[PDB]
DNA sequence: CGCTCAATTGGTCGTAGACAGCTCTAGCACCGCTTAAACGCACGTACGCGCTGTCCCCCGCGTTTTAACCGCCAAGGGGATTACTCCCTAGTCTCCAGGCACGTGTCAGATAT
DNA sequence: ATATCTGACACGTGCCTGGAGACTAGGGAGTAATCCCCTTGGCGGTTAAAACGCGGGGGACAGCGCGTACGTGCGTTTAAGCGGTGCTAGAGCTGTCTACGACCAATTGAGCG
C-alpha cells in the first residue's frame, strides 16, 4: 500500500488550528529571546502571533518544496529540495 | 447650530467619514485635506470591504454555515484572483490553506 | 413542549445556586542491613 | 484568604509562641485573645494607633 | 478607554449582502485588520504621490491614483466610481 | 533535556508537511526544517525585540512582532496593528 | 478485474459555550458655525528635444549535418511508509509570589498666601 | 508672621503576569515488514551547436514644430477654534443556536485471484 498518507493530506488541509505543541514552542521562543537579550518576556498573544507566522511560513516552505520535488519528477522530499526552495526564493 | 447627524449620510456612506477626516490629517500624510478625500476613502474602504464580505458570506453558504470564521475569510480570498493578489502578503490567523493535490500524488 | 420555557431558567438556576454554594463555602472558610 | 488560616491556627491551638504584625494590617478587629502579651518593636508617628 | 477599531461598522455593512449571517470574534478581528491595512496602503501611496507633486493638499485625485496602484482589476475603477459618486453627493 | 530544537517533534513537523501537501518525507527533513525554524525566529524575534526596545518595555506585545513581520513582508491579521 | 473483508467519512443526537441584541452609560471628537491664513487654479510666456525622411553598412537569419542529450525502458536494494509496541511530557489547574499601579499616609521641612 | 502647602518614602490591596508542581493520557519515539523508490545507466529520433551567403533593418543626421517647461496673478482653497450633542465602546447580561462533542451507518482501499 504505502500511500494512504494522501488521506492525512486531506485531513490536515481540512484542519486549520496550530500544529506545534504550545509549551515546546513557548520554551523555544523564550530560550531564543533570553540568549539574545536580558529580561524580554512575552504576552501569550505575542507567542501566538509568532507561532501563526512560523507555521504559515513552514506551510509555504513545504508547498514550495512540493513543487521543487514534482519538478524534479520525484514523489519524495530530500534536504536538497529545501535548499533549492531557499535559493530560488533568495532565502 | 442644529441636532447632529453623520456626514456619511449625505455622502451616501456606511463608515465614519469624520474619523477618516481626522486620520488623514493626524497621521501627518499632508498639511491639508481636500473636502472630498475622506468621503472618497470611506467609499473606497466600504466598496472593497462589501465586495469581500459577499465572498465571506458566500464561502460560509458554500460550507452550509451561518456564523463566519477565519476559514470562510481565507476561502473568500482564494475564490478571487484580485484578493489572492491584494492579500498575497497577508497571514490569516486560523484560516489554514486551500485544500489542493498535485496529480502525481494520486494512485494509478 | 411547555416545560422548555421553564427549563431555560431552572437548568441554569440550579447551577447558579450550586456555584454560589461552592464559592461561598470557600468565601466563608534494595539495601543490605547490619 | 491567607489572613484566615494563620489566625485559625493561632486561635484554638497552643502550637505557636509568637505572631508578627504590622501596626496597620494587624491593628484592626482581629481579636487574637489567645495572646497574653504584646511587644511594640516600633511605635507609630500617629499616637494612639 | 477606546482603541480605534471598526467592529460594529463591519457588522453594520454585512447587512448589505448577508442579513442571515453571524460573525465570530476571531473573524471580526480579521475584518478589523483588513480595513486598517487598506488604509495604511492607500494613505502611504497617496502621501508618496503628494510628495512627488510637492503639494500641501491631498485630494480625490491622489486617492483615485493610489487605488489604481492598490488593485490591477476593475474593482479599482468601481471603487473610484463609488468615491466620485460619494464626493459628488456630499457636495451637492 | 530536549532543548536541541528536537522539542519541535517529528510528527508535528510531519503534520505541517502534510498540511503543506508533500508526500514521502526523508528522515533528514525534520532537522533541516528545525534549522529554518530557528533562522525564522533569528529574523522575527530579533526585529520584534527592536520594536520592544523602541519603548524599552519588558513585555513583548503582539504589536511589536506585527511591526517586525510588516517590515519583513509577512503581515498578519486578527491581532490588529 | 470483481468479489469479502476490515476500516473510515459522513450522519443524528447532545449540551453548554460564545455569540450579538439589548440596556443603558457618559466620554468625547464629530458636526456647525464663523474667522482668518495663504496659496490653488489659473496661465501667460520662454522657446524645444520628440519625431519627419536621407545615406550606408550592420545583425539576424535560413540552411546544413554532426553528435550531446532528454525521454524512456527495466531492474537495483535500502530507506519511508503502515502499523504495533511502551515511555514520557503537553496540557490541566493548582497555589505561590511579585512587579506595576493606584491610593491613603503623614507630617516635615522646604516655599510661599 | 502665618496659614498651609508639596514632598518624602513609607505599606494599604488592587490588577495581571508569570513559575513550578503532581496528575492524567495524548502522542511521541522505537521497530520490523516490505514494498516500491530515487536512482543508475544504454538507446538513436530529435534539436543545440556553429559557418556561408544573405535579407531585414540598425544606425547617425538635419531641423520642423505640438508640447514642454518656469513662476506670478488673483480668487478660490483649506485652515483654524470651539460652541453643541449623537455617536460610540464599555460592559453587564442574557438567551439561546450554533459549531463542536458522543454513538454508529454508506462507501472506500486492500487482497489476489
Amino acid at each position: 500500500p504505502g500511500t494512504v498518507a494522501l488521506r492525512e493530506i486531506r485531513r490536515y488541509q481540512k484542519s486549520t488550528e496550530l500544529l506545534i505543541r504550545k509549551l515546546p514552542f513557548q520554551r523555544l521562543v523564550r530560550e531564543i529571546a533570553q540568549d539574545f537579550k536580558t529580561d524580554l518576556r512575552f504576552q501569550s498573544s505575542a507567542v501566538m502571533a509568532l507561532q501563526e507566522a512560523c507555521e504559515a511560513y513552514l506551510v509555504g516552505l513545504f508547498e514550495d518544496t512540493n513543487l521543487c520535488a514534482i519538478h524534479a519528477k520525484r514523489v519524495t522530499i530530500m534536504p536538497k529540495d529545501i535548499q533549492l526552495a531557499r535559493r530560488i526564493r533568495g532565502e | 447650530r442644529a441636532k447632529a447627524k453623520t456626514r456619511s449620510s449625505r455622502a451616501g456612506l456606511q463608515f465614519p467619514v469624520g474619523r477618516v477626516h481626522r486620520l488623514l490629517r493626524k497621521g501627518n500624510y499632508s498639511e491639508r485635506v481636500g473636502a472630498g478625500a475622506p468621503v472618497y476613502l470611506a467609499a473606497v474602504l466600504e466598496y472593497l470591504t462589501a465586495e469581500i464580505l459577499e465572498l465571506a458570506g458566500n464561502a460560509a453558504r458554500d460550507n452550509k454555515k451561518t456564523r463566519i470564521i477565519p476559514r470562510h475569510l481565507q476561502l473568500a480570498i482564494r475564490n478571487d484572483e484580485e484578493l489572492n493578489k491584494l492579500l498575497g502578503r497577508v497571514t490569516i490567523a486560523q484560516g489554514g490553506v486551500l485544500p489542493n493535490i498535485q496529480a502525481v500524488l494520486l494512485p494509478k | 413542549l411547555t416545560e422548555e420555557m421553564l427549563l431555560k431558567r431552572e437548568e441554569r438556576a440550579r447551577k447558579r445556586r450550586l456555584q454560589a454554594a461552592r464559592r461561598a463555602e470557600e468565601h466563608k472558610n534494595p539495601m543490605v542491613r547490619y | 484568604s491567607e489572613r484566615r488560616d494563620m489566625v485559625a491556627d493561632f486561635q484554638n491551638r497552643n502550637d505557636i509562641f509568637v505572631f508578627l504584625l504590622s501596626t496597620r494590617a494587624g491593628g484592626l478587629g482581629i481579636n487574637l485573645t489567645a495572646a497574653d502579651t504584646v511587644i511594640f518593636y516600633d511605635s507609630d508617628w500617629n499616637p494612639t494607633v | 478607554s477606546r482603541k480605534e477599531s471598526y467592529s460594529i461598522y463591519v457588522y453594520k455593512v454585512l447587512k448589505q449582502v448577508h442579513p442571515d449571517t453571524g460573525i465570530s470574534s476571531k473573524a471580526m478581528g480579521i475584518m478589523n485588520s483588513f480595513v486598517n491595512d487598506i488604509f495604511e496602503r492607500i494613505a502611504g501611496e497617496a502621501s508618496r504621490l503628494a510628495h512627488y507633486n510637492k503639494r500641501s493638499t491631498i485630494t480625490s485625485r491622489e486617492i483615485q491614483t493610489a487605488v489604481r496602484l492598490l488593485l490591477p482589476g476593475e474593482l479599482a475603477k468601481h471603487a473610484v466610481s463609488e468615491g466620485t459618486k460619494a464626493v459628488t453627493k456630499y457636495t451637492s | 533535556l530536549r532543548d536541541n530544537i528536537q522539542g519541535i517533534t517529528k510528527p508535528a513537523i510531519r503534520r505541517l508537511a502534510r498540511r503543506g501537501g508533500v508526500k514521502r518525507i526523508s528522515g533528514l527533513i525534520y532537522e533541516e526544517t528545525r534549522g529554518v525554524l530557528k533562522v525564522f525566529l533569528e529574523n522575527v524575534i530579533r526585529d520584534a525585540v527592536t520594536y520592544t526596545e523602541h519603548a524599552k518595555r519588558k513585555t513583548v506585545t503582539a504589536m511589536d512582532v506585527v511591526y517586525a513581520l510588516k517590515r519583513q513582508g509577512r503581515t498578519l491579521y486578527g491581532f490588529g496593528g
